[PDB]
RNA sequence: UCAAAGUUUAGG
RNA sequence: GUCUACGGCCAUACCACCCUGAACGCGCCCGAUCUCGUCUGAUCUCGGAAGCUAAGCAGGGUCGGGCCUGGUUAGUACUUGGAUGGGAGACCGCCUGGGAAUACCGGGUGCUGUAGGCUU
RNA sequence: GUGCCAGGUGGGGAGUUUGACUGGGGCGGUACACCUGUCAAACGGUAACGCAGGUGUCCUAAGGCGAGCUCAGGGAGGACAGAAACCUCCCGUGGAGCAGAAGGGCAAAAGCUCGCUUGAUCUUGAUUUUCAGUACGAAUACAGACCGUGAAAGCGGGGCCUCACGAUCCUUCUGACCUUUUGGGUUUUAAGCAGGAGGUGUCAGAAAAGUUACCACAGGGAUAACUGGCUUGUGGCGGCCAAGCGUUCAUAGCGACGUCGCUUUUUGAUCCUUCGAUGUCGGCUCUUCCUAUCAUUGUGAAGCAGAAUUCACCAAGCGUUGGAU
RNA sequence: AAGCAUCGCGAAGGCCCGCGGCGGGUGUUGACGCGAUGUGAUUUCUGCCCAGUGCUCUGAAUGUCAAAGUGAAGAAAUUCAAUGAAGCGCGGGUAAACGGCGGGAGUAACUAUGACUCUCUUAAGGUAGCCAAAUGCCUCGUCAUCUAAUUAGUGACGCGCAU
RNA sequence: CGAAAGACUAAUCGAACCAUCUAGUAGCUGGUUCCCUCCGAAGUUUCCCUCAGGAUAGCUGGCGCUCUCGCACACGCAGUUUUAUCCGGUAAAGCGAAUGAUUAGAGGUCUUGGGGCCGAAACGAUCUCAACCUAUUCUCAAACUUUAAAUGGGUAAGAAGCCCGGCUCGCUGGCGUGAGCCGGGCGUGGAAUGGAGUGCCUAGUGGGCCACUUUUGGUAAGCAGAACUGGCGCUGCGGGAUGA
RNA sequence: GGCCCGUCUCGCCCGCCGCGCCGGGGAGGUGGAGCACGAGCGCACGUGUUAGGACCCGAAAGAUGGUGAACUAUGCCUGGGC
RNA sequence: ACCCACCCGACCCGUCUUGAAACACGGACCAAGGAGUCUAACACGUGCGCGAGUCGGGGGCUCGCACGAAAGCCGCCGUGG
RNA sequence: GCCCGGAUAGCUCAGCUGUAGAGCAUCAGACUUUUAAUCUGAGGGUCCAGGGUUCAAGUCCCUGUUCGGGCGCCA
RNA sequence: GUCUCCGUAGUGUAGCGGUUAUCACGUUCGCCUAACACGCGAAAGGUCCUCGGUUCGAAACCGGGCGGAAACACCA
């Protein structure tokens, strides 16, 4: 799929319907302070091996994509998550395509 | 196993009769449902929404909310063992006056006009209707012409 | 070990030791699903039916007194 | 102060 | 009798060719300054009113197609329920009630609502 | 060198695992989560490793409005131009197109072409579909916001409709001058609350390779390997028809193309019986039966001169041997 | 089993035990020895393959690579940085290490085979030998012999299922 | 320990024997103790590393309650039928109607051809076979259909109904709708039958099989798989000699 | 219909030792195992469901600590025999 | 109720099973033994007492306990549930 | 996921912010009787993609897409 | 029967959806040689196995046809 980088939806802080910069989201780096990572090291040191379970069968080929809406107009510039449907190609403002033309 | 798939056989439910495509026509849009009305719902394949479930098709059932272009409408649909009152949204397109309830209101106007009338007379009136009872008794007149005879005719092959 | 893999052999009958009972109709259903914009107008209108209620209450006192004039000239 | 270069009517 | 505008049901209203149309309409029609839009004033938009019913439109016509509706097909095909009926089977007959569909043959060929004309 | 941490190596050793359905199992498939048409017996609902197929995506427009158009195919024309290029007139109920399977739906559209767009946005509940009438997904009607588009009525909170998807725990991001971070206060940190994302396709969601003929235990005739039953496709044997063959002549003997049977000395189907065991091939030895008759008795037939013979009938009394591998 | 052949070790060693010890076995031993594997007297041989999996050799020239240690910013928990052991990678050797060892077409003045040629291919493409063998599906292979008769026996043949 | 057979290690060895943890665990075999009485199933649902088991619906029982009136003075409910009224795309039928299949001749230079024969060649003459077309014609469809049954599924057949009068609304709107409230006025509204409603605890079951008819796979099966009702299972008795 | 808590949306006012990023209320939805003149507590019996040896009997296994080389396996010492 | 006769009827029980007289297993015979227990927790039903309460434990006061390791009482009567 | 590398003309590779190097290969000149062999010249780079820093980027920066050697592995 | 792959000038093979279909041999035509061979220079030659589909476009991607070739066919 292909969508563009700017959008006006909806901004929840001003209310009204404003221009959004848009762009893919990321995970970001797993803390090692939150407390499952806390918990996972504590269980997971000594001996008994592995203590939890390692997935090692992915079935699915794709992630559902997610866009990270940010507000444009500043004194808010309020980030915002928008998921859309899965797809194994992705691009932001990869040309427009254009209707009836010469292919070659 | 058949699959779960809300449409699965009704290619020929949800169908347009023959040489009744085409425009929705404009009087089933612009009648009026009120509350209480009893109706018949029957999905059509023009408009898809608003459809009415394969279940609900030929069942009637009583309207009980009416949206802006829509009528929220009871209807009695049997699961195995039980009989479950269920409310479905139908968009009128699919939906029609049911005149069943009509010859009982018009039975019901009648026996009103029947019963204002026939109390300053004194005669009571049969209110109650009654079946169809055994044809009476009557005299038929073989008019001058006897009776026609009919001899069985004999058989041969024809194919 | 094949089994048998669907049926409904018994089951009519099963349904029919008790009943299949029609759906217990009551007067005065629930307004559960009505569309919204109605409802509250209706329970605004019915917050204020004791507001025009002294005016009601002296239309019928007028009616009854009414109907005692038109049975007293009947009999 | 050394590249590669095989063959040749039966018909006198 | 009939039309126009907006219609309802959507062929008894469709298609083909043929004939006839008073008045009012409806049209075709004549123009592109402006509005509007085209490669093109053909369409679309706009300003008209010299011509004409040729066409559209209406009404009719056709041993017309089509559609609509009856008959026939046929109590036939099928079919609910019944029997320690038949039959080697395949299938069939009866009882008990229900009952179609072509071909074929007739008839029909828009009705009508609201608002406004014309035939004064 | 020893002591203690760190990283590597480590079937030498330990523990454990090594799906399911399945005409026994294994092999192969997936009927394991979904969707179309059929099966399906004209409400709905219905099975098999039934039939014919499709799904793990694709789309910034192929989503949302509004405008304008008309499509497939065919005819007849027009420089180069031909069956196919471009233009023009006619016919055209859709025979085209609408991302994909199929079904439905669709013509001043739901198709094509433009113009403007982000309703694929924010937020409560109700309902439908699977259904237990729980979830998920998918959908329907509203309602409140903020927009889009259109002169407007309206339409639009994704894809004309029916499939395209995923719990707890953990992580990650976003959100509020939010709560807690404990004797109190400030600050980092962490923990909450609310919504998206990271996946479990065995798709209501373990973290998982073999082998055993050295084998064990609980059971199973819910289930294979014999017999025996049912069946007889396959094998075996037998009619009917009669185009041919038989120098000539369908039928002495035969018999195509077709057809109707019997048989259980073939092999399959099947799994009813037996898994707290019915001793699993062959040969030897012995008895008895069957006839679908090789010989022997009595006979009909011939393409029977004799001899040799094949065809048929009564018929199973009596026989049917010795060896090499 | 003798015979053959590999491999480790010069003793703070090879190999191995042990819960532990300035523990123990080999070892009252020292390479004509101790330890670990194969093959299996003699005779005669022992072809090619280091691509794969093993084993092994080298090592700042160097990718990655932990804890500590070093620096960094921070109020500090800390984060970030540089640094960088073996091991992996990177590069040599090794088959009496595990093991492995091809397929099309055309071609000789009767035909047939094919010395010969042409390709496509691998780490090589099965060499000497041997054979329907205790190893060959087809198979009761073909020829010979042995018998009156031989799915047996022997001797030959060899695109040999699969030496 | 083994000159290797997993051999031997006190009749025991692919891990000795003794005691304990131990009454180890078992979705699997087996058994499970007196009488009468009354009611009386299921083998189907969805979920499950689920398919020899659970869960959950269903089917059973028990306990009740709330009402009803044979105490001349009844409402409601149904494995019916009646009268109205919708729903349907199976049987049949159809293919001179679409889709697809498919026979034959008539007719047609439609197209055009490929092969001919008579032609230099010529829509010239004559045939021909290709596809296409104009009327006809033969024969078909689980995944075709213009038609279209029987059996079948909804509703409805009144007091929660009719008919008047007036109030409330922040909804809707030229005025009006529509809804919600008060207050009166009117009674048997098809046949047949039957006392109804309602709540808690709840076991067994979750291997099924058989017949009519319908029906898929298969040459067929005492084969495998659905529908519908009724059986057998749980059940004796008369008949069918014998027998679910 | 109403009230309480959570939550959202929209709004307009009150309060005072500390006027504040203080505190309090209103209207309309919507989540709550709520309120709306109480029904519990204790004791006893019954049924059901569980955890326990858990209706009774049944493994193959697993673990701890001990006893055996009088058979047999192999080494060594000392004797015998062909 | 003991024995005998005769007519009619009549396969062996238990069990798993869709189906058992089965060529399905267990069972020569008799005696005694022999399997739904107890504790805890929950839920519903029922009986009793008290009732916006109720409660009894645990502790204590009354006896050498014959009967008592009971029975009685407690601003503990309610810490507390 | 983390580290690191390559991506430049047909191919293999140099490149220190200011006509892109080398060699081969490609095509025209010599040599050849000619061919090959070899010597001369000529042509040929979106410097993988996009954005920035910069007066100026093939390089610096970030971000992707690859590549491919190690690390790593909780729904 | 299953699953798999492969069908390209005369021969053997390359081929990343847009090619004049690549290379070698073979073929013909020159030259060189007395002639042949080698050698040098030129040329010609593909139904891309068959049909249908997707595609603006298929030698390839997808379906079925007709061929061809490996592995499996086990416990009794
Ligand atoms: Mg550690
Ligand atoms: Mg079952
Ligand atoms: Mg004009
Ligand atoms: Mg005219
Ligand atoms: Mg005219
Ligand atoms: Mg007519
Ligand atoms: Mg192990
Ligand atoms: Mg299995
Ligand atoms: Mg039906
Ligand atoms: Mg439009
Ligand atoms: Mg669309
Ligand atoms: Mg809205
Ligand atoms: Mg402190
Ligand atoms: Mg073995
Ligand atoms: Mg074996
Ligand atoms: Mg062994
Ligand atoms: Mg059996
Ligand atoms: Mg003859
Ligand atoms: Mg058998
Ligand atoms: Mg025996
Ligand atoms: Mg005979
Ligand atoms: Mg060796
Ligand atoms: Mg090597
Ligand atoms: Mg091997
Ligand atoms: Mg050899
Ligand atoms: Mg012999
Ligand atoms: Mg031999
Ligand atoms: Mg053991
Ligand atoms: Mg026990
Ligand atoms: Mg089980
Ligand atoms: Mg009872
Ligand atoms: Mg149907
Ligand atoms: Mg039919
Ligand atoms: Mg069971
Ligand atoms: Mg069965
Ligand atoms: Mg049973
Ligand atoms: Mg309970
Ligand atoms: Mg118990
Ligand atoms: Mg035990
Ligand atoms: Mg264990
Ligand atoms: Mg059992
Ligand atoms: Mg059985
Ligand atoms: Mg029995
Ligand atoms: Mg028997
Ligand atoms: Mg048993
Ligand atoms: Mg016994
Ligand atoms: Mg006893
Ligand atoms: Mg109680
Ligand atoms: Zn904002």
């Amino acid at each position: 799929v292909n969508v563009p980088k700017t959008r006006r939806t909806f901004c929840k802080k001003c209310g009204k319907h404003q221009p959004h910069k848009v762009t893919q989201y990321k995970k970001g780096k797993d803390s090692l302070y939150a407390q499952g990572k806390r918990r996972y090291d504590r269980k997971q040191s000594g001996y008994g091996g592995q203590t939890k379970p390692i997935f090692r069968k992915k079935a699915k080929t794709t992630k559902k994509i997610v866009l990270r809406l940010e507000c444009v107009e500043p004194n808010c510039r309020s980030k915002r998550m928008l998921a859309i449907k899965r797809c194994k190609h992705f691009e932001l403002g990869g040309d427009k395509k254009r209707k009836g033309q010469v292919i070659q | 196993t058949n699959t779960k798939g809300k449409r699965r056989g009704t290619r020929y439910m949800f169908s347009r009769p023959f040489r009744k495509h085409g425009v929705v026509p404009l009087a089933t849009y612009m009648r009026i449902y009120k509350k209480g009305d009893i109706v018949d719902i029957k999905g059509m394949g023009t408009v898809q929404k608003g459809m009415p479930h394969k279940c609900y098709h030929g069942k009637t059932g009583r309207v009980y909310n009416v949206t802006q272009h829509a009528v929220g409408i009871v209807v009695n649909k049997q699961v195995k063992g039980k009989i479950l009152a269920k409310r479905i949204n139908v968009r009128i397109e699919h939906i029609k006056h049911s005149k069943s309830r009509d010859s009982f209101l018009k039975r019901v106007k009648e026996n009103d006009q029947k019963k204002k009338e026939a109390k300053e007379k004194g005669t009571w009136v049969q209110l109650k209707r009654q079946p169809a009872p055994p044809r009476e008794a009557h005299f038929v007149r073989t008019n001058g012409k006897e009776p026609e005879l009919l001899e069985p005719i004999p058989y041969e092959f024809m194919a | 070990a094949k089994s048998k893999n669907h049926t409904t052999h018994n089951q009519s009958r099963k349904w029919h030791r008790n009943g299949i009972k029609k759906p217990r109709s009551q007067r005065y259903e629930s307004l559960k699903g009505v569309d919204p914009k109605f409802l509250r107008n209706m329970r605004f209108a019915k917050k204020h039916n004791k507001k025009g209620l002294k005016k009601m209450q002296a239309n019928n006192a007028k009616a009854m007194a009414a109907r005692a004039e038109a049975i007293k000239a009947l009999v």
